[PDB]
């Protein structure tokens, strides 16, 4: 306001401690907010009043008026915010201390309240004034207060400020050499926020500088300084320091070298900021150099240079991976395990330093690297001996995190060692030294022990375990006893062995055990994590520890049914009971599964998802386990409950709860007068489901299998079926589904003569009939002869071979497979018919052969044997071009006979490939083509040895054979490499030939008056390139990368459908190796540069111009690949094109494209 | 003959207003012995004088300066 | 007979070039011979005529497809040829009918283009409808489905294919909206597979990579209308829909572990979904709120505490910097995450925060490592609900510092001073260098009292304090001998003399003086408290006192006493030996002076008494900073109804809590109220219980 404004001045000042903090109060709300009027009297009045008040008699009209300064400048004049810090920074010079404190507090206080735009004018004012203040004229603390606000500003506002940078510079160099060995390291923290957010120039002026002045080597109490220096600056700027260094290391080691605790300790600590922050250093110098002075205690300032030489290891040897496998292991452990004991802070260091080459040696995700550490189990074992009764908390600690690591790292690898352990365990356990910290620690890592080895060899050491551990579980602190809890769970499953059986004692502790448990469930009224770990145990000692159980067992049943109940802990109680029911000490049950199935089906609907899943499983093995005990009531609470579980919308769900049902038809047929409704209903909602799973399919057969067998009413045999087919009786994809579903029924209760009578008379009246049923009819038929053996009515064979020859190709495709699948079920009657009708007549060989594929491809192998040598003879006979069909499917028969047995077959393709056709050389090396398989196969140890045979003889061939053998080691590099990878030294040479243009094969062929020009061999071109990028994501290892490159500059010119194939090598090229590429950058943006700019004719057609403009667009979205390479791009050529793609609007307008 | 001998000394003394035997210079009872507005602390202020915060209080009502001394009155602590 | 040799001239040459047959005439003969017969009248059965050809031809070429072979590889290609065919051989009679399209079609707006035509025919005779089409269809989706697994396809043979789709117009309608409707199948079973399958670790693996080969397969041949639509389809299958669940199983371990690998990988997917980065701000939020209420709630981990606090919050700031790309969202999510935890112990975690500086000034070098430490310090303190209880702890230690054995550094405490006063106050400090004003002005007496009394003629350096300002200590009678005492007054009537008018009250808790050490093997010195050197001087005559004749000639407390011959005798076997030898001293216990002197080093320090926080000491100083809260609400409610003359009480408890830091429940506020109703400092009344009135 103009006149209240005029009021608050004057209250600002009235002579009451209480008058002048309410009126700067209630101004620095209204500054605060978008503040309302201040002319531009307010401005030199209420400015000249607040600095007033920075020199008041109270101080907390003092902290108002610092704290009023800053929420000030952003809401007043561009002119009234330079008055200001003119003032603060005469006053830093100052009087009277009172005011050299309040005023430097000020400067800070403004420094913040600053965004860019007035900012500049703001730090100009003030750095044209520090700059001064920085000057050496001597001063003890107004040096110090001026280079703190320097500090505080070049972090926030160091960003502006570009022309006075050199000159900050050139004032903070000579006050290094301060008498105050507190300027010293005020002026580094200064120093630190420069390096950052400078540019080269000034950058290159330090390090220079700092050099120069260390080979000046003048003064001991500044080469120390002098060093402190070069470290701060790898923190700030990191890789900034990454050039300057070849020249810096020789230095900084040849003064670790010199005598003094001081100047050693502060080489060390520099020489980590090296290891940690720019891996591009590459040393082993400082391995060495630290090993040394990693002992130099003689017999007390000494100690830090030990400290520091450890935290370097550990730094050392948190980045490299490649330094671990054989160095680190032979050359640290040995003297990091030697070194285990001394003063607590470097024996802290150094334990973390072997943590830290633990870490290094975990799982990927002559000898391995863990067979090394394996050897130095004993060794780190007789150390910790030692160590673990150690007074100090933190030392104890750092041994139980050091075995939890190696534990988990190397499991197992503390079995030859346990006795010796455990005391050391106890100890740290449960005397009165620890802290709640530690002994947790200490569990933690009894835990973790327990687990990873045989419960065996704690057998004879239970005696001293038990004890203290027991008696952790009543420790008053929350976070001791679950992990406590956690430990007694485990233990239960020491005495336990019911996975292999063991002689062991087991009564004296099952007395102590429980009681220790159960004073921890009965309790109610402590923490929920304890209420759970109480439950999750009790599980295990009830599943385990139940025949030496007293009467306390089926009242502490009740306990867990009403844990049950609960909102907090019911999840953890279902799974408790999950473990419980399914243990192989059959105990009871009875006593809470009476309301307790109930309770348990409520929890369906519940939503959790997480609870939905885990009760669904109890439910099961509930009932499995106890089939007993089951009322009508019971069941009919569960079945109400289903009807959603089961839907698309959830596969997992839904096979779980199926999976539960064929449990519930199998052990109580009565129950099943009830799913006639919403459950039935909704398992067609998963049939008829465009996504229902082989997994969950043969999850829901099953239960069909098992619910027609119980002749329920309502679902009767013929009564399913037309609930299956029904729906596909009046007019998307899965039709198949609702076959293997219809068989299973038929296979089940055969009432089938008749219900696989008419559906084929549902074939033969295709009058009328249309394909959405004769389908669905010819696919059960195959699914239903599959397991039955139908060779009865011929209105079979003569039925689905007139479907051979439908107006639906969907029908005919149908055809082969019911015709296949049929004949597995009587092989020796159908399968020398089909053989008989291929060579019989071609009027129908090619959909026939299909249906041998499927005969192959479903046939036992013990009754297929027999007819193995016909099969292979027929097929032998028909590599006929009378489609070129025929014959890949014959080329699959071939190669899954093959995977049958190959021991006699692989090398008698070797044997017909090595004088055959051009059709047959075609047929047996596509044959060896489908025995690649994704995972290993147990067929690939004899295919390992002959693909050498086949390649190496199938390079050489001609025409379509080259494409199919490019193919054919495409296959092999791409799925299985380790079948190729060893052989690409006699393979490539072969190779390469196939990516020059062969001139021969180009023959004019041309229409009428325009002239056209085809090439041959263009196909096996385009498959030998697709190889070169096949190639790039395994066999790098064993590659010319130089000699490659050749190659990848041929299709760079060549065909418009090579050119695409190779700009994607390019961009996996410029990262899988910028190394290389960058040698070759020359000649590989010219054929990038004909590709761009030749303009297409413009009287051509829409497709014309963007088959070339989208073609434009895979050179473009190359170049830029190339351009995110280590930084030496600017070559002669590269240089140039970033000026003619600036230049050119078009061209410019397909690097704007993508991005 | 001595085996220990007084070399260095650091001694500690805490200066304070001496006033009519440690009385209140407001209500004249003691100074750890109650008030008039009681019939309850000592309240220290920035001057170094010794009060009851009780009748300290009434003292800002109509004056701000020390009954003592002339400054301005502040806070420095409560208790004794 | 130029009128219908030339409609049959070039019969024989669009004849020529469908089966690749050479002919005499050329692109020079034939176009000069349409040029000269197109007129401005004739050429209206000349459109009608190329088309009547081109539908015979095209229109056989579809019996040409209807065979056996079903397998989609195959077939494609045939397709594909019959398409590169076609199309390779229309962009031929399009140069030689060039002068049809010039002049006639270019103006007949209606009728298409030769090449449009071309296409056109093709969308209606080869792929247009019927098996051809929907097997294409299918057999493109095919592929397609066999490349989102380990097999490989020809991916040159789908672009040309997608491409004709895109040229016939076909791709909008036929394949897109169910490539993606099959799209969004196959990720559905992925996205519930795979989240049940596998660790979030390797589960994020595993869509960063289908993400990349989507966006891959997107610029390779599908067409780029589907860009937006498909891999907003993925998203929404893999990680939308999924969100809740992958920080359910996942979140808690990944922090703890302390993955920045998979930390990283998590935030750049839980970006490219809308409801993403605020659930995971959400969740951050939780975890901290968990971690730090474990740290501080429970004081069996004060020991620690601190220490572990400050552990934590780099940890925190070290994924907020790299995994989270610098978000200014989680800073900020996490600065208040951390006030709320802070705070939800009362008193002691302020406490326990002055008793790590104090010790991390003690009697470590590296200043280096020593303004780092209190720089992550600071950044911790400016949490704190009640920032007084650090105030005092720290106030009182400093006392420790200052008396009683020198700091680690000499400017290190005036470079914390400096760190103090910014969010801290100017008052906060005022209080604090009232401290550093007597420290320098006693000095500075101590000349005058040095520079005067020699020459008129036991080495003596008080430290004259102000009363107010500092930790009011207990006094205690010492029986000093009589030689100092003297020194005592030497000063006294020195002081009294020149500071007027004042008192002066001696204080033996914070008197530690030098003693020069004869024995055996060792002339070494020993700092020592004023009362072990009065314990210790009295050995000058004979050996051995019970703790009756020593109580007698040093004049102390048991409450002391106890403590000070429990430190030179059994603590840590030092200078003395208990003759019943134990942990503790009882009634009628004897002391000899050991004759062995052990110590390798000058100047010893057995001054540890004079360090140490007694729990007398401790539980007091706290209490005394919550009776000094109550005081200064007192000195906030006058200044605030001095100003505003009348106020609410909802407006007077959101005034106070405003002015001040600590807790103050309005429980505690109501009491101090009537204690001013109760002395007429304010008024209650306008008959409201509500509002208040000034009156001085
Ligand atoms: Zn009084
Ligand atoms: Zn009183
Ligand atoms: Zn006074």
């Amino acid at each position: 306001a103009s006149y209240h404004i005029s009021n608050l001045l004057e209250k600002m000042t009235s002579s009451d401690k209480d008058f002048r903090f309410m009126a700067t109060n209630d101004l620095m709300t209204e500054l605060q907010k978008d503040s309302i009027k201040l002319d531009d009297d307010s401005e030199r009045k209420v400015v000249k009043m607040i600095l007033k008040l920075l020199e008041d008699k109270n101080g907390e009209v003092q902290n108002l008026a610092v704290k009023c300064l800053g929420p000030l400048v952003s809401k007043v004049k561009e002119y009234q915010v330079e008055t200001i810090v003119d003032t603060l920074c005469t006053n830093m010079l100052s009087d009277k201390e009172q005011l050299r404190d309040i005023s430097s507090i000020g400067l800070k206080t403004v420094i913040g309240e600053l965004p860019s735009a007035l900012a500049a004018n703001v730090c100009k004012k003030i750095t044209g004034r520090l700059t001064s203040a920085i000057a050496k004229q001597e001063d003890v603390s107004v040096q110090l207060e001026a280079l703190d606000i320097m500090a505080d500003m070049l972090s926030r506002q160091g960003g502006l400020l570009v022309n006075f940078h050199p000159s900050i510079l050139t004032c903070l160099l000579p006050q290094l050499t301060s008498p105050r060995l507190a300027v010293r390291k005020r002026t580094i923290i200064a120093l630190g926020h420069l390096v950052m957010s400078c540019g080269n120039i000034v950058f290159v002026d330090l390090i220079e500088h700092l050099l120069s002045e260390l080979s000046k080597n003048d003064s001991m109490s500044t080469t120390r300084t002098y060093i402190q220096c070069i470290a701060a600056i790898s923190r700030q700027a990191g890789h900034r320091i990454g050039e300057y260094l070849e020249k810096i290391i020789p230095l900084v080691v040849k003064f670790c070298n010199v005598d003094d605790d001081e100047l050693r300790e502060y080489c060390i600590q520099a020489f980590e900021s090296f290891v940690r922050r720019c891996p591009k250093e590459v040393y082993p110098h400082v391995s060495t150099i630290i090993n040394i002075c990693l002992k130099y205690l003689t017999y007390d300032m000494s100690w830090k240079v030990r400290r520091a030489a450890a935290k370097c290891l550990d730094a050392v040897v948190s980045t490299r991976h490649e330094m671990l496998p054989e160095f680190y292991k032979t050359v640290s452990p040995a003297l990091i395990s030697r070194f285990k004991e001394r003063e607590e802070n470097v024996k802290a260091d150094v334990f973390h330093a072997y943590l830290s080459l633990l870490k290094q040696t975990r799982p990927v995700q002559g000898e391995t690297p863990l067979t090394m550490l394996q050897s130095q189990v004993p060794n780190i074992v007789k150390a910790l001996h030692k160590q673990m009764k150690e007074k100090s908390v933190k030392t104890r600690q750092c041994c139980f995190n050091m075995l939890t690591e190696l534990v988990n790292v190397l499991p197992g690898a503390l079995t030859q060692h346990i006795p010796v352990l455990v005391p050391g365990i106890i100890f740290s356990l449960n005397d009165k030294s620890s802290s709640s910290n530690l002994k947790i620690d200490a569990l933690s890592c009894l835990y973790v022990i327990l687990c990873n080895h045989s419960p065996q060899v704690f057998h004879p050491h239970v005696q001293a375990l038990v004890p203290p551990v027991v008696a952790c579980v009543g420790d008053p602190f929350y976070k001791i006893t679950s992990e406590a809890l956690l430990v007694t769970q485990q233990l239960v499953k020491v005495i336990r062995p019911l996975d292999q059986p063991s002689s062991f004692d087991a009564t004296p502790y099952i007395k102590d055990l429980f009681t220790c448990t159960i004073k921890r469930l009965k309790a109610a009224d402590i923490d929920q994590e304890v209420k759970e770990r109480a439950i999750s145990c009790m599980g295990q000692i009830i599943c385990n520890l139940g025949d030496n159980l007293g009467s306390d067992l089926p009242n502490t049943l009740q306990i867990f049914l009403e844990r049950l109940k609960n909102e907090i802990t019911r999840l953890t109680t279902v799974k408790a009971l999950t473990l419980i029911a399914g243990s192989p000490l059959k105990i009871d049950l009875r006593p809470v599964l009476g309301e307790g199935v109930p309770i348990l089906a409520s929890f369906l609907r519940k939503n959790q998802r997480a609870l939905k899943l885990g009760t669904l499983s109890a439910l099961d093995i509930l009932i499995k386990n106890y089939s007993d005990s089951l009322t009508a009531a019971m069941i009919d609470a569960v079945l109400d409950e289903l009807p959603p579980l089961i839907s698309e919308s959830d596969m997992h769900v839904s096979q779980m709860a199926i999976s539960f049902l064929t449990t519930l038809a199998k052990v109580y047929p009565s129950s099943l007068s009830k799913i006639s409704g919403s459950i039935l209903n909704e398992l067609i909602g998963l049939v008829r489901s465009p996504l229902l799973q082989g997994g969950a399919l043969s999850a829901m057969l099953d239960f069909f299998q098992a619910l027609v067998v119980t002749g329920t009413n309502n679902l009767g045999y013929m009564d399913l079926l037309r609930m299956l087919t029904g729906p596909v009786y009046s007019q998307k994809q899965s039709y198949y589904s609702i076959a293997k579903c219809v068989a299973a029924l038929t296979r089940a209760c055969p009432k089938e003569g008749p219900a696989v009578v008419g559906q084929f008379i549902q074939d033969v009246k295709n009058s009328r009939s249309t394909d959405s049923i004769r389908l669905l009819a010819l696919l059960s038929l195959g699914e239903v002869g599959h397991h039955i053996d139908l060779s009865g009515q011929l209105e079979l064979k003569s039925v689905i071979l007139e479907a051979f020859s439908s107006p639906s190709e969907e029908v005919k495709s149908a055809a082969s497979y019911a015709l296949g699948s049929i004949s597995v079920g009587n092989l020796p009657e159908y399968l020398p018919f089909v053989l008989q009708e291929i060579t019989s007549q071609p009027k129908r060989q090619y959909l026939l052969l299909h249906s041998l594929k499927e005969i192959i491809s479903s046939a036992s192998v013990v009754g297929l044997k027999p007819y193995v040598e016909n099969i292979w003879a027929l097929l032998l006979k028909h590599c006929e071009c009378a489609e070129e069909g025929t014959r890949n499917v014959v080329v699959e028969c071939l190669g899954k006979l093959t995977l049958i047995d190959p021991e006699t077959l692989l090398p008698r393709l070797k044997g017909y490939l090595i004088s055959g056709s051009s059709y047959a050389r075609s047929s047996v090396v596509t044959a060896v083509k489908f025995t690649i398989s994704d995972h290993p196969q147990p067929i690939d140890p004899l295919l390992k040895n002959c693909i050498g045979d086949f390649l190496k003889t199938l390079e050489d061939p001609d025409l379509n054979v080259r494409r199919v053998a490019l193919v054919t080691f495409n296959s092999a590099a791409h799925n299985k490499p380790s079948l190729i990878r060893d052989l690409l030294d006699t393979v490539l040479p072969h190779l390469y030939n196939e990516t020059k243009v062969r001139k021969e094969l180009i023959r004019e062929v041309e229409m009428g008056p325009f002239k056209h020009t085809v090439d041959d061999g263009l196909d096996i071109r385009k498959a030998a390139f697709e190889c070169m990028y096949t190639l790039l994501d395994s066999c790098l290892d064993r590659l010319d990368i130089f000699e490659f490159l050749n190659h990848v500059e041929d299709g760079l010119k060549d065909h418009y459908d090579i050119k695409m194939l190779t700009f994607l090598m390019l961009v996996r090229l410029s990262t899988l190796c910028p190394s290389a590429v960058l040698q070759r950058l020359d000649r590989l943006v010219e054929p990038l540069r004909a590709t761009c700019t030749t303009k297409v004719k413009a009287n051509s057609v829409k497709q014309e111009f963007e088959k070339q403009d989208e073609l434009k667009r895979s050179a473009m979205r190359a170049v830029a690949a190339l351009l995110t390479i280590p930084e030496a791009e600017k070559s002669p050529l590269m240089s140039e094109f970033q000026s003619q793609i600036s230049s050119n609007p078009e061209l410019a307008a397909i690097f704007e494209s993508i991005q | 003959k001595k085996r220990f001998e007084v070399k260095k000394w650091n001694a500690v003394a805490l200066w304070a207003w001496d006033i009519v035997v440690d009385n209140c210079a407001i209500c004249r009872n003691h100074i750890m012995d109650l008030c008039i507005e009681c019939q309850c602390t000592v309240a220290w202020g920035v001057c170094n004088h010794a009060f009851h915060f009780h009748c300290i209080s009434r003292w800002l009502k109509t004056r701000q300066v020390c009954p003592l001394d002339n400054r301005e009155w502040e806070f420095q602590k409560y208790g004794h | 007979n130029y009128t219908d040799e030339t409609w049959q001239k070039l019969k024989e040459a669009v004849e020529a070039i469908q089966n690749s047959t050479s002919i005499k005439y050329n692109l020079e003969e034939l176009y000069q011979a349409v040029e000269n017969l197109c007129s401005y009248k004739i050429s209206a059965n000349l459109y009608k005529q190329l088309r009547q050809i081109c539908e015979d031809h095209i229109k056989a070429q579809i019996h040409q497809f209807r065979e056996d072979s079903l397998d989609s590889v195959l077939f494609l290609k045939k397709i594909d040829r019959c398409w590169q065919n076609h199309c390779r051989q229309m962009i031929m009679i399009r140069s030689i009918f060039l002068f049809l399209d010039r002049t006639y079609v270019l103006q007949n707006s209606m009728l298409p283009s030769i090449w449009d035509m071309g296409l056109e025919l093709f969308r209606a005779h080869i792929i247009s409808d019927q098996k051809v089409q929907n097997k294409t269809i299918d057999g493109i989706l095919l592929l397609i489905e066999r490349e989102r697994n380990g097999e490989a396809i020809d991916r040159s043979l789908l672009r040309s294919l997608l491409s004709m789709l895109s040229d016939l117009q076909i791709y909008q309608d036929s394949f897109e909206q169910r490539f993606l409707e099959e799209t969004n199948r196959l990720y559905a079973a992925e996205g519930q597979k795979l989240m049940q399958e596998r660790e979030v670790p390797e589960y994020l693996h595993h869509v960063n990579k289908r993400l990349e080969e989507e966006a891959d397969r997107l610029i390779t041949y599908l067409d780029q209308t589907t860009q937006k639509s498909l891999i907003a389809t993925v998203e929404k299958q893999l990680l939308g829909e999924h969100l809740t669940a992958i920080l359910q199983k996942g979140l808690n371990n990944l922090l703890d572990e302390n993955r920045i690998q998979d930390l990283s990988l998590l935030y750049q997917l839980f970006s490219r979904v809308r409801g993403g980065v605020q659930v995971l701000l959400q969740q951050w939020i939780e975890y901290i709120k968990a971690f730090g209420s474990t740290i501080v709630i429970n004081p069996e981990k004060d020991k620690t505490m601190v220490q572990e606090l400050l552990d934590f919050k780099d940890k925190v700031d070290h994924i907020i910097d790299i995994c989270f790309l610098k978000n200014e969202k989680f800073i900020n999510a996490m600065k208040e995450a951390f006030e709320t935890f802070i705070n939800k112990r009362p008193n002691k975690p302020a406490e326990l925060i002055a008793k790590y500086v104090d010790s991390k000034l003690r009697a470590e070098a590296t200043d280096e490592e020593l303004e780092k430490m209190l720089d992550k310090i600071m950044i911790i303190f400016r949490f704190i609900y009640g920032k007084d209880v650090f105030e005092a702890f720290y106030k009182k230690d400093l006392a420790k510092r200052l008396l009683v054995g020198k700091s680690a550094s000499v400017d290190a405490e005036k470079s914390m001073l400096s760190k103090l006063k910014h969010e801290c106050g100017a008052a906060f400090t005022s209080k604090l260098e009232g401290m550093f004003k007597d420290m320098e002005l006693s000095k500075d007496i101590m000349i005058q009292f040095k520079q005067y009394m020699q020459n008129q003629n036991i080495e003596l350096t008080v430290n004259i304090l102000t009363m107010g300002y500092w930790p009011t200590y207990v006094p205690m009678e010492v029986h000093l001998p009589p030689e100092m005492v003297k020194l005592q007054e030497i000063f006294k009537t020195f002081y009294l003399g020149k500071h007027s008018g004042r008192k002066l009250q001696w204080q033996s808790t914070l008197g530690h003086c030098v003693l020069k050490a004869e024995f055996k093997e060792g002339k070494k010195e020993l700092q020592v408290s004023l009362f072990q050197t009065l314990v210790l001087l009295m050995f000058n005559e004979g050996e051995e006192f019970s703790l009756e004749e020593i109580k007698q000639a040093t004049g102390i407390e048991d409450g002391e006493l106890r403590r000070t011959l429990q430190s030179l005798a059994c603590g840590k076997a030092r200078v003395l030996a208990k003759n019943p030898k134990g942990k503790d001293i009882e009634d009628g216990d004897k002391f000899i002076c050991n004759d062995d002197f052990k110590h390798k080093l000058f100047r010893i320090k057995i001054n540890q008494i004079q360090m140490k926080e007694t729990v007398e000491e401790q539980a007091s100083t706290t209490e005394r900073v919550f009776q000094d809260r109550q005081y200064q609400i007192d000195a906030a409610i006058v200044r605030i109804m001095k100003m505003r003359k009348t106020l609410s009480h909802n407006l007077l408890v959101s005034e106070v809590y405003n002015q001040l830091k600590f807790p103050v429940k309005p429980a505690d506020l109501k009491k101090r109220i009537e204690s001013l109703i109760d002395r007429d400092y304010m008024e209650r009344d306008k008959e409201n219980p509500n509002q208040y009135n000034y009156i001085a």
